[PDB]
RNA sequence: GAAAUUGUUGAAAGGGAAGGGCAUUUGAUCAGACA
RNA sequence: GGAAUACUGCCAGCUGGGACUGAGGACUGCGACGUAAGUCAAGGAUGCUGGCAUAAUGGUUAUAUGCCGCCCGUCUUGAAA
RNA sequence: GCCCUGAAAAUGGAUGGCGCUCAAGCGUGUUACCUAUACUCUACCGUCAGGGUUGAUAUGAUGCCCUGACGAGUAGGCAGGCGUGGAGGUCAGUGACGAAGCCUAGACCGUAAGGUCGGGUCGAACGGCCUCUAGUGCAGAUCUUGGUGGUAGUAGCAAAUA
RNA sequence: UUGGCGGAAAGGCCUUGGGUGCUUGCUGGCGAAUUGCAAUGUCAUUUUGCGUGGGGAUAAAUCAUUUGUAUACGACUUAGA
């Protein structure tokens, strides 16, 4: 024998855990996130772009819209705590985005029916953008800190 | 904020303007100091050259080489007293002696450049009016500096080029001024008003 | 494959070596406790060497465990591996240094059937 | 820092068990030790310390 | 346009310490236009990295990253308190650093 | 066929010693799960 | 003559931002909200999602940087001496 | 009150240094801020104290578990452990298909004394556990014996005619 | 490309003429997706080496020998197609 067995051995058994008393309950978003509310985006591929807000998901995520046909950026999904809230408002009455959820993003080139909803969804979109002049032209611009920029002092 | 600050050494005290260099350079910041000969220090001319001559008899005994040496020139000593507000003996302090450039007048490099002052250190915001001052140009001659008259004429003959360029540069501006007051009264310049701008 | 286990954490990884080992070269490294009326290790002077102490005790949860969560126990047969049948989540088996190249075959042959981890099986491999 | 009233981590001074290595007498003991704690009887607690004695301190009767 | 920066930009000072002993646990960031301890608290909990270059290419990449985010103010004058997930080297003293906009609470 | 001590080869550092403690960068090198 | 405010104190008033921690492991206790069935922030963290599955994290080692570190043993009131 | 005279020592020199003059000096008042192995809360290790639990069919009642507090140390005391030569018992233990020994900025376990593994070298014996026993653990003693350095290719190898 | 100026470490500044690119001063039309909800997400300037071809230039020092204005040894100072 090259070492002596132990007299005593560790059960094999796993115990349960403990019941756990912490219930999911909804999120509640800031203030300033409004639907139709422009977003500038923080980070990401798409950062720096100044998209259009739409919908909140069930799994905290907000949903937005460049619109593709203004600045590239499509239907997402973006990160609450990601995005900076303007001040500036789009009307949203007259989008449908209840066909959007959490299953339309699943992972598992661009399928066909993301080409036709998104200019469904555009259309509306552009409509309400014409209304207020040099608006369009804001959308397509990025954003950028200037020298002498001070994010603590700056209004959005 | 600037890649580079030079700051003029014209009107400022030699202690209170090497505190504020040596917390730049420790801090990343490249510093210039140019016209080291116009520094001030607080107190008579009689006092400082006294305390000078105090600092000249301390030498090493058995070598006189080895001992502390004693520079001349005005903007060395202002590079002593900026050495001893810095570890010097450190790689960190070694590296940041490395970003500051002193010089006596104003060398071609940098006459074209922009100068700054530090308000903290000027003489006429510090000092009591009436106080008593000296300047480092005159001191640093009567301890051995040899070359207070070259700088002189060098100076003058900058200050020459120099209210040449400005009277150009005025005439310019009256140019461009008198152009955006008549550009005014348009419709742009009434939205640029309500917006601040 | 063994059983689910706490973070392991060790409260002290670096080794504790015997002062001025590293300044003669007769001072071995095996730790010893400086009894020296002056010595600056004893009484604890700033920058100087820590010494063990039972404060650094791991967590019994987690003491004697590999990282891959099993025991050590030494085997030097088939017959001392088959204690290991019913633990095969709390124990894994290494072969003894001293075991010929042949006997070593056998042994990994019995415990991949029976499912025993082990910890050493490329020693002396043809 | 705290200004103890009394020596810390001090023992309680009496035996817990005894020292002697009878195997029948630990089963003794043992027996004792289950009486003591479920019957509430003055007798039974005696009774264990009595065990846990030494020669001296147990004279012939 | 020829901007691209969604950042404010920070300088390492140096550890935590007193006169004589340092922390290298705890950095202190000095943060641009920052002068107050009242305008030092929209930074809190924000994320920082420091970004630096090497010679060897690891993961198709030659440029390294640290991360870490603001912890608390620090004296009078602006200055606040960082942890990172690695401590910063000593070398980095007087180095920029980059302080992100996200978390964000606007 | 150990150590002191020495040669060759390879790697690294060195502005009036060298060695050590805490922390991290860089280089080299390495175990553990892929259920 | 009638108020306000300052200063000090109290609230089993409300609410925003940041940091560190997640020990325990079937059930049992004390409470809360409910007509009830039940639910809950009430005797210790869960839910959702992404990247990578290898030297990426980490260990070891050499080096560099910041700060710190005087030679052990011995007698002695007192040792780097 | 502050300042000045009174006020002279030997290497060069020290409010700690730089330096500072409505101070970065002196007297006084009000706040903010920095940081100890101290204080508060949490985790983990150990110690002490008070308790729970023998019920078989699953293994340690010196076991397992619950609760609270505590932790500096020379001379010195006690306790639990690590390692070495030999002895009784046992593992029908390891081994010429390579035992012991030695080398190894390779890996793992332990707070530590130490233990285990891989690779290289090597050639004939050796180990785990329960106990017994001692000529049983070294850095020092101007320690004993043996071996080897820096000094150092240095001092020097120049009386007596060639 | 034209002309002028700058020696304190000038190595820069100003100016003439044409060519060509862009122009968000104003109005239009197309493209962007999938990096999957963030991961610096790589856009800088330091030095050196090996291969392309378009020009440019065809030496010295040291040892050995020799000198004594030099000299402990090195060094110094002279000479030699
Ligand atoms: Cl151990
Ligand atoms: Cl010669
Ligand atoms: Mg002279
Ligand atoms: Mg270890
Ligand atoms: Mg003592
Ligand atoms: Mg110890
Ligand atoms: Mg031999
Ligand atoms: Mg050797
Ligand atoms: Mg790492
Ligand atoms: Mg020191
Ligand atoms: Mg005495
Ligand atoms: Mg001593
Ligand atoms: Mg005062
Ligand atoms: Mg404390
Ligand atoms: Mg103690
Ligand atoms: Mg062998
Ligand atoms: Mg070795
Ligand atoms: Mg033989
Ligand atoms: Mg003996
Ligand atoms: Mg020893
Ligand atoms: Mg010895
Ligand atoms: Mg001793
Ligand atoms: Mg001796
Ligand atoms: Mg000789
Ligand atoms: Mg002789
Ligand atoms: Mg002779």
């Amino acid at each position: 024998s090259a070492q002596k067995a132990p007299k005593w051995y560790p059960s094999e058994d796993v115990a349960a855990l403990k019941k756990t008393r912490k219930a999911a309950r909804p999120q509640k978003l800031r203030a300033s996130l409004v639907p139709g509310t422009v977003l500038i985006l923080l980070a990401g591929r798409f950062r720096g772009k100044r998209v259009v807000y739409l919908k909140h998901l069930e799994d905290n995520t907000l949903l937005i819209s460049g619109p593709f046909k203004v600045n590239g950026v499509p239907l997402r999904r973006v990160n609450a705590r990601y995005v900076i809230a303007t001040s500036t408002k789009v009307s949203v009455e007259g989008v449908n985005v209840e066909k959007f959820n959490v299953e339309y993003f699943a992972k598992e080139e661009i399928k066909a029916e993301r080409v036709e909803d998104q200019k469904v969804v555009d259309k509306a979109l552009i409509a309400e953008i014409k209304k207020t002049p040099l608006l369009k032209q804001y959308l397509s611009a990025s954003f950028s800190l200037k020298n002498g920029d001070k994010p603590h002092m700056l209004k959005f | 904020v600037e890649p580079v600050v030079v700051i003029d050494g014209k009107g400022h005290l030699v202690g209170r303007l090497a505190s504020v260099v040596a917390k730049q350079l420790l801090n990343g910041q490249k510093i210039v100091v140019v016209r080291a000969e116009e520094l001030n220090i607080s107190g008579e001319f009689f006092r400082n050259k006294l305390k000078y001559h105090d600092f000249l008899r301390k030498a090493t005994a058995f070598n006189k080489t080895r001992g502390p040496f004693h520079f001349r020139a005005p903007s060395r000593i202002f590079y002593k007293a900026l050495r001893g507000m810095v570890s010097h003996k450190t790689a960190r302090g070694k590296a940041a002696l490395e970003r500051l450039k002193v010089f006596e007048g104003i060398p071609p490099p940098y006459d074209k450049k922009k100068r700054v002052v530090v308000p903290q250190a000027l003489r006429v915001l510090r000092l009591k009016p009436g106080r008593k001052y000296t300047t480092l140009g005159k001191l640093s001659t009567s301890v051995g500096w040899k070359y207070e008259d070259v700088v002189a004429k060098l100076e003058a003959k900058r200050k020459v080029s120099s209210a040449e360029y400005y009277a150009k540069k005025r005439a310019f501006t009256k140019k461009v001024a008198s152009a955006n007051a008549t550009a005014a009264e348009s419709d742009v310049a009434k939205q640029l008003a309500a917006l601040g701008y | 494959a063994s059983l689910p286990h706490p973070k392991i954490v060790k409260k002290h990884t670096k080794k504790f070596k015997r002062h001025h080992s590293d300044r003669y070269h007769r001072v071995a490294e095996n730790w010893r406790k400086q009894k020296g009326i002056d010595s600056v290790v004893r009484r604890r002077f700033r920058g100087n060497i820590s010494q063990p102490k039972i404060g650094y005790g791991s967590n019994k949860k987690t003491k004697f465990l590999s990282p891959s969560g099993h025991k050590t126990f030494l085997v030097a047969n088939v017959k001392d591996l088959e204690t290991l049948t019913m633990h095969t989540k709390t124990y894994a088996a290494e072969i003894a240094h001293n075991i010929s190249a042949k006997n070593r075959v056998v042994i990994l042959a019995r415990a991949k059937a029976l499912g025993i981890k082990v910890t050493n099986p490329k020693g002396r491999l043809a | 820092g705290i200004d103890h009233t009394s020596k810390q981590h001090k023992r309680s001074g009496h035996r817990t068990a005894p020292k002697s290595d009878n195997v029948y007498l630990k089963l003794l003991v043992k027996l004792y030790t289950f009486l003591a704690r479920r019957t509430d009887a003055p007798f039974n607690k005696v009774v264990l310390k009595a065990l846990f004695l030494s020669k001296i301190n147990r004279p012939p009767v | 346009a020829e901007s691209h920066r969604l950042y404010v930009k920070g300088k390492h000072l140096s550890y935590q310490r007193s006169k004589r002993v340092n922390n290298p646990n705890v950095s202190l960031i000095k943060i641009e236009g920052v002068a107050t301890p009242q305008d030092a608290q929209f930074y809190l909990g924000k994320r920082i990295a420091y970004v630096y270059r090497a010679s060897k290419e690891v993961r198709g990449s030659k440029i390294r990253v640290m991360w870490g985010k603001v912890t608390r103010t620090h004296g009078n004058s602006g200055v606040v308190r960082a942890t990172f997930r690695n401590n910063l080297p000593a070398k980095t003293f007087g180095a920029s650093v980059r302080i992100f906009l996200y978390p964000s609470n606007i």
